[PDB]
């Protein structure tokens, strides 16, 4: 045949992959962590988008840290050779590096390791999505008036929040980040190649969303997301 | 709004 | 006129903007860190790439911890008015959120810092590019055989490893990182989107790269490195 | 090949 480029990942495999939504609402009274109001919102986003984008979605909500080990175990153990892609939605209350589990917190490094390129096989060389929605600490954002191959490799990290920074989101409306993100892959993922779809949604997230609270210290605060890449090649969601 |  | 778009960094100002080169080779000795052979071969690439990209590099050798901040913060309060963007590049030893002076570390954050949307008014909007090669921990790849902005809006850290690890350097041929991402910039940089780029950089490292050690536990490793991306706007070097 |  004629001159080949493998510039991007092989997206036609006969399935898309997995999307995992993980949607912690409700917590244990002992943690003594708040209702999640909104998030909801943000789980039926996640699955009507990702569904567009035919990603077999399996929505859980209100897990333990144990039924989350449990589960990142389990779904990495599956056969995912004729998978695409895998796809881990978290949101939650979370610290930097961890999430919230309903009754205590998840190493965010133990979650992904399952998935290592060593730890499962059937996905080594493809693309492995974490989107987390989910503090990353308690700054606030002023804002300014204007061979081998590695095991860590083929990771994708899309955090809702700049490192160490508190992540928003409206009761009402859904998280910034989670609404952002569903309405860029709505708008985008026939047309932009993911990472330029993410920078789509830090703009969208930068500019069009500020807190509004009677607290004078939470109020008219600013987000950045942070995109976390170890991905080795261009990811298009669509295939020729 | 409110932070997780 | 007719219809515009604003999906790209503003790159025509009258000058890219400043490329500052930290290039830490020799420590003093209470602090018991190696001198780092081959990053010289680094700083020269460094600057020969960022000088085809049409920025005013600025070399700077073995700075203390104290050089470094004031370096920092000096730069910072340039008038950066007619530059299109800022680039800093740090070489040496380091560990996760740090990067070391000669006689002692520095924290990143600190670093970054001086160049947040309001402390640095006229690279508001601009984009920030820090490049990082220095280690982020201890850890080993053993590989698998195959009306406001936020203040921390348009900061991108290019990390040459995964949080955590080790960041490996030739001390003939110069760090596996660097010697990846000038190849890149040299071969695509009047072609490719910055992330796109990086991408290209992360296959680079984790493709054709391997230590061969006569040390067991540091034989036979491998890399991957780490966008760090809060960028709102794509990235080209070239423009129209 | 060394470590930074």
């Amino acid at each position: 045949s004629g001159i080949s480029l493998d510039n991007s990942y092989k997206m036609d495999y006969p399935e898309m992959g997995l999307c995992i939504i993980i949607n912690n609402k409700n917590f244990h009274k002992s943690t003594g962590m708040t209702s999640r109001s909104g998030t909801d919102v943000d789980a039926a986003n996640l699955r009507e988008t990702f569904r567009n984008l035919k990603y077999e979605v399996r929505n859980k909500n209100d897990l333990t840290r144990e039924e989350i080990v449990e589960l990142m175990r389990d779904v990495s153990k599956e056969d995912h050779s004729k998978r695409s892609s895998f796809v881990c939605v978290l949101l939650s209350h979370g610290e930097e590096g961890i999430i919230f589990g309903t009754n205590g917190p998840v190493d965010l490094k133990k979650i992904t390791n399952f998935f290592r390129g060593d730890r499962c096989r059937s996905l080594t060389g493809k693309p492995k999505l974490f989107i987390i929605q989910a503090c990353r600490g308690t700054e606030l954002d002023c804002g300014i008036e204007t061979h081998k191959i590695p095991v860590e490799a083929d990771f994708l990290a899309a955090y809702s929040t700049a490192p160490g920074y508190y992540s928003w989101r409206n009761s009402k409306d859904g998280s910034w980040f989670i609404q952002s993100l569903c309405a860029m892959l709505k708008q985008y993922a026939d047309k932009l190649e993911f990472m330029h779809i993410l920078t789509r949604v830090n703009r969208k997230v930068a500019t069009e969303f500020e807190s509004f609270s009677f607290d004078a210290t939470f109020h008219a605060k600013k987000q950045i997301p942070c995109i976390h890449s170890m991905l080795t090649k261009e990811l298009y969601f669509y295939h020729h | 709004d409110e932070v997780d």
